[PDB]
RNA sequence: CAAGUCUGGGCUAAGUGGUAAAGGAUGUGGCGCCGCGAAGACAGCCAGGAGGUUGGCUUAGAAGCAGCCAUCCUUUAAAGA
RNA sequence: UCGAUGUCGGCUCGUCGCAUCCUGGGGCUGAAGAAGGUCCCAAGGGUUGGGCUGUUCGCCCAUUAAAGCGGCACGCGAGCU
């Protein structure tokens, strides 16, 4: 699928989502970038969607850059059950999001394709987002 | 390039900056002092400029510095920036990351490929009246697999870096072919 | 062919819940207990009221609508296959279509109505030829 | 490229052509006939030597036509300077061919009418897009 | 014809607002559409 | 239903106010920085609107207009492989 | 609510909602006509009789313009069974 190879715990708290990104504010990678702007936990079959979604859109071109990995995993009890008993199983992974981070960024593809491409892959989000090219986002040193 | 500057008394952060001044720090190894530069001009300026080009900073003095910025931290939640540090100059050889354009077009480039051009800005050390531009690359014999990379370039007389030099410059990858899918 | 899947999607399952039967108290009265899937392009429907609740019961009738399937969507695969092969295989004396002889020594092709003279040689894999003439006989008719 | 309301533009094969396969009748469905553009009129084909004959059509309603006779393809004329046959599945940087500076200049003695410059150097530099779509490669 | 998310289908297509609501006018009719 | 249909500057035309989301739209009102404006098209209105060339390959057929690949050059006021 | 709120189904009596099964308008259609499909507006009024099973729900027989889906303590036992 798209969940992590080895995890020392296998069920973990739920927490919760105070704004602000801490990190992953600029892009550092391709030219244009997918920024979240509402807080939410993104599944992996969501990223998946969103992946594939683009490489169908401008098939065999540039490179696609994931920036997020679903690493938390989602428990979730059985039907017709009651409350208590344990803690629930894990039905699959998500990876938590805050505001402003980039999700996404693509290189090696023309400005139309890029944007279509990102319009298509935020309309597969639970969230708003928005589209961004490069420039003050050089963070390098 | 130039640009207006004033100096900050060192009242209400947050609020000059809404009113439109934009705060920050001009330092150096002797003095240093917070001002405010406007959003406005700085916003043009910072865009079409960077980290490369020198800027003035004519102050109620007329004084007008030499300098770089350093340090410029973003406001995260809705793109913004909050601080900015200016680096003061003389005459000292000190460094900056030198912007990096790759006239070329690898053999990467018919069969499937992109180029990541990784560290596309080179961390340099040089005086003032040594600050290039365009230290062009050539990228016209990347094949597609095996890529270029390190500081393995052509650094103009008075370009002595500080890289490795192995830090992988560019390279040349396939590209996002449809064909997929799997599971088990 | 060589898969073996059939993921039926609820695309084309008619599910309903129709009030439980026999034993129980005010609750198989007032509980949409029993369940009734039915599959529409096909008319079969199974239904199931062994346990007391609906999720169970609408799974445990898929378990066997998806048994009583991989017997009646095999046993077309049996049927499309056993007319798919043809016809000749009676084995009896008279249904032959090629005779090989080491007495008098000869080999008789009774499609094409050949006769050779090496029984022998054929045993051998010497088979182009009359794989050549069985080519133009039976595509000669169609 | 004549007028319009009834033409068709073709590129004919060489020694025989008839018959229906090539575009035989095509240009009936548009109005043409059977005995005006076979016999009497392969005293081009007989005549330009083989391969393809970019020779038109201009229909009237009435057997008339303007049997424009035109120069070969220059898809064709290029097979002939490197040797291919077809070209390329796909052209760019690799190909089946090579085609040297003056070997692009071999052919300004076939192609020099209606191309639009009289010159053998203001009409080569239009080729040279064409060793660029079938791929033939320029020695250099 | 009626849906969520009205925009402009081909280069003809032209965004009108009769009624209240937001409508499509275009040549061919496939094209049509009313917001609501 | 006791106490201003008080004063000054704005915004909204939906009864919003007087319940709701992703997402849509030249709804309005106020700010931005970029074009391009007597090399006076911003829209209508007159005429043009080309040739190699039908690019190759693939295909019954693929002639700019199924798709894959390359995607230059020439004639002119201009016109794309 | 356990110092009591009778629980399925049928019968009788209905009434309300629309996300409409007919009938009435209408836009598309891969709408030639006729007959279909999908979607929008619109309940004012209709929505049949049997076989089987306690059945609701269902399958079936013969029709019909249609044999609509739901709320009312899965309405209704101080009305019946
Ligand atoms: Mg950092
Ligand atoms: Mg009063
Ligand atoms: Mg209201
Ligand atoms: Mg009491
Ligand atoms: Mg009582
Ligand atoms: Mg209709
Ligand atoms: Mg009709
Ligand atoms: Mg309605
Ligand atoms: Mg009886
Ligand atoms: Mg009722
Ligand atoms: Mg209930
Ligand atoms: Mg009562
Ligand atoms: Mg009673
Ligand atoms: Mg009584
Ligand atoms: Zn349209």
């Amino acid at each position: 699928m798209l969940m992590p190879r080895r995890m020392k715990y296998r069920k973990q708290q739920r927490g919760r989502l105070k704004g602000a990104t801490k990190g992953g504010d600029y892009v550092a990678f391709g030219d244009y970038g997918l920024v979240a702007l509402e807080p939410a936990w993104i599944t992996a079959q969501q990223i998946e969607a969103a992946r594939v979604a683009m490489v169908r859109h401008f098939r065999r071109g540039g490179k696609i850059f994931i920036r997020i990995f679903p690493d938390k995993p989602y428990t979730k009890k059985p039907l017709e059950v009651r409350m208590g008993k344990g803690k629930g199983n894990v039905e699959g992974y998500v990876a938590v999001v805050k505001p402003g981070r980039v999700m996404f960024e693509v290189a090696g593809v023309t400005e139309e394709q890029a944007m279509e491409a990102l319009r298509i892959a935020g309309h597969k989000l639970p969230i708003k987002t928005k589209i961004v090219r490069r420039d003050a986002y050089d963070e390098a040193q | 390039y130039r640009l207006k500057a004033y100096y900050r008394e060192g009242e209400k952060p947050s609020a000059l900056r809404r009113a439109g001044k934009l705060p920050g720090v001009m330092y150096n190894r002797h003095l240093n002092r917070k001002v405010y530069v406007d959003l406005v001009e700085f916003d043009k300026v910072f865009r079409q400029a960077s980290i490369h080009h020198v800027i003035v900073l004519e102050l109620p003095d007329g004084q007008s510095l030499p300098t770089l910025v350093r340090q410029v931290n973003l406001d995260k939640r809705r793109r913004r920036p909050e601080h900015v540090d200016f680096f003061v100059l003389s005459d000292e050889p000190v460094e900056m990351y030198v912007p990096l354009r790759f006239v070329g077009t690898p053999a990467g480039v018919r069969a499937g490929g992109v180029l990541q051009e990784i560290h596309r800005d080179i961390l340099v050390k040089v005086s003032p009246r040594n600050i290039p531009e365009f230290i062009e690359v050539d990228v016209s014999g990347l094949e597609i697999g095996d890529s270029l990379h390190a500081s393995d370039l052509k650094l103009p007389p008075g370009v002595e870096l500080a890289v490795s030099p192995e830090e992988t410059i560019a390279a040349v990858v396939p590209p996002e072919d449809v064909e997929k899918l799997a599971e088990e | 062919d060589e898969e073996v899947e059939v993921v039926l999607k609820p695309e084309e399952l008619r599910i309903d819940v129709m009030r439980a039967s026999g034993p129980g108290g005010q609750g198989v009265n007032t509980t949409d207990s029993a369940v009734r899937v039915v599959h529409l392009p096909t008319g079969i429907t199974v239904t199931c009221q062994t346990t007391r609740s609906q999720i169970k019961n609408k799974e445990l009738a898929l378990k066997i609508l998806k048994a009583r399937l991989y017997e009646l969507e095999r046993k077309k695969r049996e049927e499309e296959l056993k007319a798919l092969r043809g016809e000749v295989r009676p084995i009896e004396w008279g249904s032959q279509i090629r005779s090989y002889v080491l007495d008098k020594n000869y080999v008789k092709d009774h499609r094409t109505g050949l006769m050779r003279h090496d029984p022998e040689n054929v045993l051998d894999g010497d088979l182009m030829d009359l794989i050549w003439a069985g080519l133009e006989w039976k595509a000669g008719r169609r | 490229m004549k007028k319009v309301v009834a033409v068709v533009k073709l590129q004919l094969p060489a020694g025989k052509a008839t018959p229906a396969p090539p575009v035989g009748p095509a240009l009936g469905q548009h109005g043409a006939n059977i005995m005006e553009f076979v016999k009497a009129f392969n005293a081009a084909t007989a005549n330009m030597g083989d391969a393809i004959v970019p020779v038109e059509i201009t229909i009237y309603a009435d057997r008339s036509f303007t049997f424009v006779t035109k120069t070969p393809p220059a898809s064709y004329l290029i097979r002939k300077a490197a040797g291919l046959e077809k070209g390329a599945h796909k052209p760019g940087r690799e190909k089946v061919g090579r085609i040297t500076w003056e070997q692009v200049l071999e052919i300004a003695k076939q192609k020099m009418p209606d191309l639009n410059t009289t010159d053998l150097e203001a009409a080569a530099r239009m080729i040279a897009g064409s060793a660029r779509s079938m791929g033939v490669e320029v020695v250099g | 014809k009626v849906r969520a998310s009205v925009k402009r289908i081909c280069d003809k297509c032209k965004v009108i607002r009769r009624h209240g609501r937001v409508y499509v006018i275009c040549e061919n009719p496939k094209h049509k559409q009313r917001q609501g």
